[PDB]
């Protein structure tokens, strides 16, 4: 083991990325919040280009 | 055309845009090759030879609007409105208030403004589709009526029909959401989640908290205001130190327990209780509060013209059309022209004569429609003026007004500008006596601040006294005992007796000045600097 | 006074929704001030105090509150019997002053259930309520008289509330307000030449411009005095349309009586002598 | 809120009086009366109908401000006649007319119980 | 003068004396009050090689 | 930062397509804060050999 | 979201025309025929419904609703 | 006061005056809610 | 650091002398109210119930102070403390018996803020003498302040979102040094420029030209209404000024009513109409294109703003200096209020028929266009023969870069001059243009005909696009469109090309504001601490902080620069 990566959301090892709406809706989840952000301690965070 | 047919085949089927890419129809490119290529604006009319001072167009725009931004995107015809106007509602867009997802009701931010009504832009740009506009719309097509009434609308901003506010009108619902966390205070101190009596404990200063639950929190669902304790803890600190009797019930039992700024009034919304990665118990609350639009609130045209409640009026006071009706909002013709901005009446223009039709109009800013002619023989067609100008009866007299009103409907904003929250005042509170300046702010409820150009004109006004009453009286007054031997501070005095200066011997020929305290500081800092300063009348 | 108006009047058509009428010989100011008088001033009973006993729905309840405002009750049944709560000196409220509403739903099918006005009931005496096939037992409903939907339930959503209606009018709140937009005409031919219809073939024709039908693009007269006003009252349902302005003729004159009896207490209080 | 309730508009407080009665101290036969918690809606029919007497010299009225819920009448009539009357008469025609208007709408509505044809 | 702690009048030895951190005043209430000092508030100040 | 008074912001010809024009703050930073174009794209690298 | 019963400009009910409207969708692919059925012949009314959008049912998507 | 939880995941109230460690009945999850107020609320229909 | 922590770095100069925290003020957001006295301001109810004034006891109100004392914190009209002759101060909200509790003469009752009171008020940022001004207070609802328009004026004041701060003072020689010197009357001419501050704007300014219309005509019932808007008035009405076949007053009778009956102002109507210099000479039916008002009795003349104000030859100067500025203070109060009563009932506004012009104008505009779309190509084909004539002192290139730009301003300019011919007087957007609000020809010219040559510091948009500005034209392209020529108008709408040219301007202006407005407040600092030490004294002469002469008297006259006006001399008269 060698750490804990954090991802960005919607990636392809955000496994909701491959759930439906419903399936996302199901999860609490929001179909129109595609994220690409990371969630860090409970916080949004989103890179600037 | 045939792949068109194709793209029409995905919908069921398959037929991929990377196919399309696979079609090499299109082609993906950067602006290198862009300096080598010869581009074309547009597949028609580059195509004809009769008139081509050019043929060798190598490739073409999908779309012009495809320059375009989110924000740009939004407003319609922005070529016929001054440039910056878009650029400020670029950023304006950006400050408006307006939903954002689906499931509000899972999230817990600390800040958020929901409409009651939003409404889908009755004036659309097609690709706001992909932007899933219509989908979490941010405003509504309000009908307005361009007039300078009664000058409350002057200079950015709008008289408001008040009645329409008892429908309902732009009302919104504010959400904050308060997280408290418990924890260790050291080896053995640590915060304790509770609700202490006033005699249980000390630090209480004079809040009560009848609010809390023997968990020292408040419960889901109770009215809130901003002073009393939200949630309730207390800390115990030496726990042998204060040994022997000086018990009390409130023992050492130091108060830690949360309470409201004063400021908020509401109701409690939510309740959620978790741990963290840190391990420590925490809990999250989320609290329920309601914005209406008052007067002097901030507002937005989807054209970039903002603007503030300058007032509202009930609907009879409020001049009427042929069937007597009131405009949503009243704004001043003359802020359009100075602004240039065009856009904004064909925004109108388009979108009633689209309410007639009862259909929706695109709002890209290319193109053969003929939107001028056209939509106005139309807007005859539905059995009114041509121009849009109509006359409207007067709200208090009935009469006719002499000029002809043009009326319709246009998509408006809520900006986030909460105006009860931009006021600050203060006339005597807590103060910072390290410096005996005032608090920091309102959120602490400070003083307000004084700046170096309110001096510089305040000495331009000559009016010294009013600056000493300012910076001495209205921020930081000292009286200081000085000995008459030397002007330098020296005093230990018996406030109730005795004064003297030690290192002078002085034992009467004292005197007092007055003085800054702060001022006083600065001089014992130079003191501590090894400087003597010292100060006669003479 | 030795002259007045003799306030013509003449109805054109009526409808328990609409009433469109003619008056005449009467002036502008009255006829605005009546106008005004249509909307703010008739009396209506509404919704003071709602309290949410229960509610697993997914609204908030002053989302629903502000639509129990939001609720088109019908007011005939003499609203204006009840004593106002403030002046009925009665602990805050009471059914002399009140009318009282209680709501309880449970969605235990699984499929969406829909909450409506009827779900909400009259605790309090039957005095008339909300518009749902209570009135209609009429084969001529608009196509259920389900009036309002209130709002949807999911599997295992609840509601439980309870209601006060009160008494209030139109300029108090809109939601008092027993009517919608006022249609409203005199003059349409402009001889008065109120504003300048600068090339009229670009204004179209009103219909009551059609009695006076004219293909001279507006004549004029500058001796003219605003006469003729075509109304069209359009009831929002609370109550029928002529109904409703009675009850506004009847507290118009009401409202200037009490004036009177000031401007008699004004020369009374006062030390003035006028016979 | 910082603003008052919406009952304030019209509702008078116990220490309010609906109109005070003013002389005026510039002209002869003139008085300036108050009038609280009330428009300009009241004020132009009075107005008018004190216009409609040739008997007044001068009649005016205003609200203080618009957001503000009273008004001021400044009448002057003949040296004979007092402002007082004017107002008075004034109101009682106007009333006495309004009862008619219902009347003639209560003749109006009634002539068709079924149809005009 | 130091008989300060947390009670005391010149007409009668003070029972009570309440912080209202609202105002940030101290207030005395079974006479009238204002014992002085507001100190900056501590309700205020409650949210604070080898 | 590094390379700076004499050359300022206004705008790059090459731009067009490739950033909206008016998607800019209204603070100091405007033009110094730019947007992405609603259809540009981003190379992710690849080789050549 | 939600029909807000009354036209904001006029008064206008429509506190149960939506879904009728969705009926008369279904019905009829004509708005201006659906619009005029539902009786609206006043576009500040028809505006009202035009414009309305209802995402609730989204909202109902969710499952978890339950507490 | 029975309140005093009711979980998020599990959905149930675990209602008592305790100072547990947040836990819950089957549900091992912490989330937790607490019920509606009881107590008189008035609302207006403004 | 100890040096440090003094040092001024927030140290006890700039973090602490130079700017700090002060009681006894607020500040919001700013809402327009034309009806208040320009002295008023507007005040939240919460404000004024957390202002309070110590007002010390005395025997001629003592009894009323009382009262405020029995109210106490309980309502508005009340008291929140009392503070006694030897120093005590007491909270009557938790006092025993506030209404029982025994007061003297000589004492400090704290009561709340009332209406009538004196207040100072300023801008943020601060830039001259009347961005700091004393104010009247009015309680009123809801958290906003309401000011006179024209007291934005002075200000700048936008309600698109500013806020603006306020100060109570809380002696009583600071409210007569307020009340003597900040407040606004007294402000109205500037020294600065011998000027006026004031200025009556916008719908103001365009229903005022409405006014001075020769066709506006009165009734007297009308006369009446308009008669109670006044806020002062003779009590005696005016002789009618038609009497058959009807009895009529007109809009300059009652204008000049407003005007105060002894004093006039002439010869600048300042208006585009009847010519420039000479026309008007034409007979001198001196006409209504000039002003000319006699006894306050307006002659002829439709209205302008270097008539209204805050220029040389106003009549609200002479006013201030006969009338003063009270009287002026309340003239100018009274007019806004009527004017905005009739705008109220005039009414204005505009639409896409104040856009509409004559099409076979507009057709030979287009055509105008093309001529010189057809000019151009004659100017670049000459240089392709390179049998161009370079101009004197110029390179060709310099020559043909300019002979453009001469052909692109003469088209745009002929162009815009048929669209000022084009539209009717009728229209608002001729009405809002003359009036002197904020419009021109050249708006006319950008939203109906053509926006012009767009540019970069002045010089046609540049080759970036490797010898091009897009793709899109042909290399070597020198088209006024290959270099930012914006043809259409804002009716016509813009070219993809044309709006990005467009939006680059845009950015210049921007830009060029942000920067212009953080450098500002700079230079001034470095001016104002330089200037600083120097003041006027008694003997007339001007000297400095350690009493050296600067001047034998200040501006060598010692005189007041309000007092100074332009005048003509007019003994340089050519022939002796
Ligand atoms: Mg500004
Ligand atoms: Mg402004
Ligand atoms: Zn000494
Ligand atoms: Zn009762
Ligand atoms: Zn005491
Ligand atoms: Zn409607
Ligand atoms: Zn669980």
């Amino acid at each position: 083991f060698i750490g804990k990566i954090p991802i960005m959301l919607r990636s392809t090892y955000c496994l909701l990325n491959g759930l439906t709406d419903r399936d996302l809706c199901e999860l609490n989840e929001c179909p129109l919040d595609p994220g690409g952000y990371f969630i860090i301690n409970g916080s949004e965070k989103v890179l600037i280009a | 055309k045939r792949h068109i047919d194709q793209l029409k085949e995905r919908e069921y089927n398959n037929y991929s845009w990377q196919d399309l890419v696979a079609s090499g129809v299109v082609e993906y490119i950067d602006t290198l090759e862009e300096e080598t290529v010869m581009l074309a604006m547009t597949p028609d009319d580059l195509q004809e030879k009769e008139v081509a001072y050019c043929s060798t167009y190598t490739h073409c725009e999908i779309h012009p609007s495809m320059i375009l931004g989110v924000c740009a995107s939004i407003i319609p015809f922005p070529d016929h409105n001054q440039s910056p106007r878009n650029t400020y509602q670029s950023a304006m867009g950006k400050q408006a208030m307006g939903v954002y997802i689906t499931n509000f009701h899972v999230r817990m931010d600390t800040l958020a403004h929901v409409l009651y009504y939003p409404q889908k832009p009755l004036v659309t740009t097609r690709s706001m589709e992909y932007l899933r506009f219509r989908e979490l719309p941010a405003g509504i097509n309000s009908i307005v009526a361009i007039a300078s009434y009664t000058g409350y609308n002057q200079e950015d901003s709008v008289i408001m029909n008040r009645s329409a506010v008892d429908r309902g009108f732009f009302r919104s619902v504010f959400y904050r959401s308060y997280k408290e966390q418990e924890s260790k205070k050291g080896f053995d101190q640590e915060e304790v989640f509770e609700k202490p009596t006033r005699e249980t404990c000390q630090g209480m200063r004079h809040a009560i908290y009848d609010k809390l639950d023997d968990d020292g929190l408040i419960a889901p669902g109770v009215r809130v205001s901003g002073d009393d304790v939200i949630i309730g803890k207390t800390v115990t600190l030496p726990e042998n130190e204060d040994e022997l009797e000086s018990t009390n019930r409130r023992y050492t039992k130091r108060d830690c327990s949360t309470f409201l700024r004063t400021s908020e009034t509401g109701i409690v919304d939510q309740v959620m209780v978790t741990l963290n990665q840190e391990g420590y118990k925490f809990c999250k609350i989320r609290v329920r509060s309601v914005r209406i639009p008052q007067i002097g609130d901030k507002f937005a045209s989807r054209h970039g013209q903002k603007g503030t409640c300058g007032i509202q009026y009930r609907q009879e006071d409020m001049p009427f059309t042929c069937e007597g009706i009131t405009p949503d909002i009243i704004i001043n013709p003359h802020a359009i022209p100075s602004r240039m901005t065009i856009g904004h009446l064909i925004e109108c223009l388009q979108g009633k004569v689209s309410a007639n039709k009862g259909e929706i109009g695109d709002a890209t800013p290319f193109n053969d429609a003929v939107n001028v002619q056209k939509i106005s023989n139309l807007l005859s067609d539905y059995g009114y003026h041509l121009r849009g100008n109509e006359v409207l009866y007067n709200g208090f007299t009935g009469r006719k007004i002499t000029s002809q009103i043009f009326i319709g409907p246009t998509y408006y904003q809520r900006l986030k500008h909460m105006v009860d929250d931009k006021i600050h005042s203060r006339a005597r509170g807590p103060i910072q006596i390290l410096n005996r300046q005032p608090m920091e702010g309102r959120s602490r409820d400070g003083g307000l601040r004084f700046g170096e150009m309110e001096r510089d004109c305040q000495i331009a006004h000559g009016a010294a006294q009013f600056l000493r009453e300012r910076l001495f009286e209205a921020s930081d007054p000292y009286q200081v005992h000085v000995c008459n031997l030397c002007g330098i501070m020296a005093i230990a005095n018996t406030r109730t007796h005795t004064y003297e200066c030690r290192g002078c011997r002085n034992k009467t020929q004292i005197s007092l000045v007055r003085m800054p305290y702060a001022c006083k500081l600065l001089f014992q800092e130079l003191m501590s600097m090894s400087i003597a300063p010292r100060m006669m009348s003479v | 006074m030795p002259y007045a108006n003799q306030p013509t009047v003449r109805i054109t058509e009526l409808t328990d929704e609409n009433v469109k009428f003619i008056i005449e010989n009467t002036d502008l100011a009255v006829a605005n001030s009546i106008r005004r008088v249509f909307i703010a001033e008739v009396p209506i009973i509404a919704i003071d105090w709602v309290q949410i006993d229960a509610n697993s729905s997914v609204l908030h309840d002053e989302f629903i509150a502000h639509r129990l405002g939001l609720i088109p009750l019908i007011s005939d049944d003499i609203v204006d019997k009840l004593q106002y709560s403030r002046d009925c000196t009665c602990e805050e409220f009471c059914p002399e002053c009140s009318v009282e509403f209680t709501l309880d739903v449970r969605c235990n099918e699984d499929q969406t259930r829909h909450v409506t006005s009827r779900d909400l009931i009259s605790n309090s005496p039957r005095v008339i309520p909300v518009t749902s096939r209570n009135r209609d037992n009429d084969p001529n409903d608009y196509v259920e008289q389900d009036d309002i939907l209130i709002v949807k339930l999911r599997k295992g959503q609840e509601l439980r509330l309870r209601a006060y209606a009160k008494k209030g009018f139109g300029k108090e709140h809109a939601k008092w307000n027993p009517t919608a937009g006022v249609a409203f005409e005199y003059d349409p031919d402009n001889a008065l030449r109120h504003t300048v219809y600068p090339k009229p073939e670009e204004w179209p024709k009103s219909e009551y411009s059609e009695l006076d039908e004219d293909e001279s693009q507006a004549p004029y007269d500058p001796n003219g005095k605003p006469e003729r006003f075509y109304y069209n009252v359009e009831s929002c349902g609370s109550l029928r349309p002529e109904t409703i302005v009675l009850s506004a003729l009847s507290g118009l004159k009401k409202k200037l009586s009490d004036l009177q009896t000031q401007l008699s207490h004004e020369i009374q209080s006062d030390v003035l002598t006028i016979n | 809120m910082n603003a008052p309730p919406a009952f304030e508009s019209f509702l008078l407080f116990e220490g309010e009086k609906k109109i005070t009665i003013n002389k005026d101290t510039k002209v002869p036969n003139a008085c300036l009366f108050t009038i609280n918690k009330e428009d300009h809606t009241l004020g132009n029919i009075i107005k008018s109908q004190l216009l409609k007497d040739p008997q007044v010299l001068f009649a005016g009225y205003k609200v203080p401000h618009p957001l503000e819920h009273k008004i001021i009448i400044r009448v002057q009539t003949t040296p004979d006649y007092s402002p007082q009357e004017a107002f008075t008469n004034a109101i009682t025609d106007l009333i006495s007319e309004l009862s008619l208007l219902e009347e003639r709408f209560r003749v109006a509505i009634k002539d068709k119980q079924e149809g005009i044809e | 003068l130091d008989a300060l702690p947390r009670v005391t009048c010149p007409n009668h030895p003070d029972a009570i004396l309440v912080e209202d951190y609202r105002a940030g005043d101290m207030i005395c209430p079974e006479c009238g009050l204002v014992v002085g000092d507001r100190v900056i508030d501590v309700g205020s100040e409650w949210r604070t090689r080898t | 930062r590094d390379g700076k008074l004499a050359k300022p912001r206004q705008l790059h010809n090459t731009l067009w397509g490739m950033v909206c024009p008016a998607e800019t703050p209204e603070g100091h930073a405007v033009g110094l804060v730019k947007n992405l174009a609603l259809m540009a794209y981003i190379s992710v690298g690849s080789q050549p050999s | 979201m939600i029909i807000p019963v009354r036209c904001f400009t006029c008064g206008k009910i429509v506190g149960n025309k939506w879904e009728a409207y969705l009926g008369l969708l279904q019905a009829e692919y004509t708005e201006g025929d659906a619009l005029d059925a539902l009786g609206l012949k006043r576009y500040c009314c028809r505006r009202m419904l035009l414009a309305h959008v209802d995402l609730i049912e989204k909202l109902l998507n969710y499952a978890p609703l339950e507490k | 006061q029975p309140m005093i939880y009711i979980c998020g995941e599990c959905h149930t109230e675990n209602e008592i005056k305790s100072r547990d460690p947040i836990r819950c009945r089957e549900c091992g999850y912490r989330i937790m809610y607490k019920k509606r107020t009881k107590r008189l609320v008035v609302f207006d229909a403004r | 650091s100890l040096k440090q922590r003094l040092k001024g770095k927030e140290g006890r100069v700039r973090g602490n002398l130079m700017g700090k925290r002060v009681d006894f003020s607020a500040r919001t957001v700013i809402t327009p109210d034309p009806n208040l006295s320009i002295d008023q301001v507007g005040v939240p109810r919460s404000i004024a119930a957390n202002m309070t004034f110590a007002e010390i006891v005395t025997p001629f109100n003592i009894d009323r102070l009382q009262e405020l004392v029995r109210r106490g914190n309980s309502q508005y009209p009340g008291a929140k403390y009392i503070i006694r002759d030897n120093g005590d101060r007491i909270d009557l909200r938790f006092h025993p018996k506030p209404s029982d509790l025994h007061l003297q003469t000589g004492y400090k009752v704290e009561r709340h803020m009332c209406d009538g009171d004196i207040v100072i008020f300023n801008r943020q940022p601060t830039l001259h003498k009347m961005s700091m001004m004393g104010h009247r207070v009015r309680i009123l609802p809801w958290s906003t302040f309401r000011l006179n328009l024209s007291v934005t004026t002075p200000y700048n004041a936008d309600f698109d979102g500013d806020e603006m701060n306020l100060h109570l003072p809380q002696s009583l020689e600071t409210r007569a040094e307020i009340q003597e010197l900040a407040m606004v009357p007294r402000m109205i001419v500037t020294p600065q420029s011998n000027r006026p501050v004031m200025g009556i704007v916008q719908d103001t300014l365009t229903a005022v030209r409405k006014f001075t219309k020769r066709d506006v005509f009165l009734e007297r019932g009308e006369v009446m209404n308009l008669l109670m808007f006044l806020s002062t008035w003779d009590g005696k009405v005016p002789q009618p000024a038609i009497l058959k076949p009807r009895p009529l007053w007109t809009g300059k009778q009652i204008f000049s009513l407003i005007i105060p009956g002894h004093i006039n102002c002439i010869r600048t109507h300042s208006t585009h109409p009847d010519d420039e210099d000479s026309g008007p000479y034409k007979h001198i039916s001196p006409g209504d294109t000039k002003v000319v008002v006699e006894n306050g009795e307006l002659i002829m003349g439709i209205l302008c703003k270097k008539s209204l104000g805050t220029s040389a030859g106003s009549l609200v100067h002479i006013s201030y200096l006969e009338m003063g500025h009270d009287i002026t203070r309340l003239f100018y109060s009274n007019i806004q209020t009527v004017i905005n009563n009739w705008l109220l009932i005039e009414g204005h506004t505009i639409g896409i028929g104040d856009s509409i012009a004559d099409s076979k104008t507009y057709q030979d505009i287009q055509n105008t266009i093309k001529k010189a779309k057809q000019d151009v190509i004659e100017v670049i084909e000459k240089a392709h023969n390179n049998e161009l004539e370079p101009t004197p002192g110029n390179t060709l290139r310099q020559t043909f870069e300019n002979q453009v730009n001469r052909i692109l301003n003469d088209a745009r300019d002929k162009t815009g001059s048929s669209a000022q011919k084009s539209l009717s007087e009728y229209n608002n957007f001729k009405s809002m243009v003359v009036s002197g609000a904020k419009g021109s020809k050249i708006n006319i010219s950008q939203v109906i005909a053509v926006v012009g040559q767009q540019n970069v510091e002045g010089k046609r948009i540049p080759f970036g696009f490797k010898h091009r500005t897009l793709p899109h034209f042909i290399k070597d392209d020198y088209g006024p469109e290959s270099r930012g020529f914006v043809e259409n108008s804002y009716l016509a709408g813009l070219t993809p090309t044309e709006f990005f040219f467009h939006a680059m301007g845009g950015r210049e202006g921007l830009i060029d504001t942000a920067v212009k407005t953080a450098e500002t407040g700079y230079i001034q600092r470095r001016l104002i601490k330089s200037m600083e030490s120097v003041m006027v004294k008694y003997d007339a002469t001007v000297r400095n902080s350690i009493n050296q002469v600067v001047q034998l008297r200040y501006g060598e006259d010692g005189l007041a620069g309000e007092s100074v006006e332009f005048q003509n001399l007019a003994t340089l008269k050519p022939s002796n």
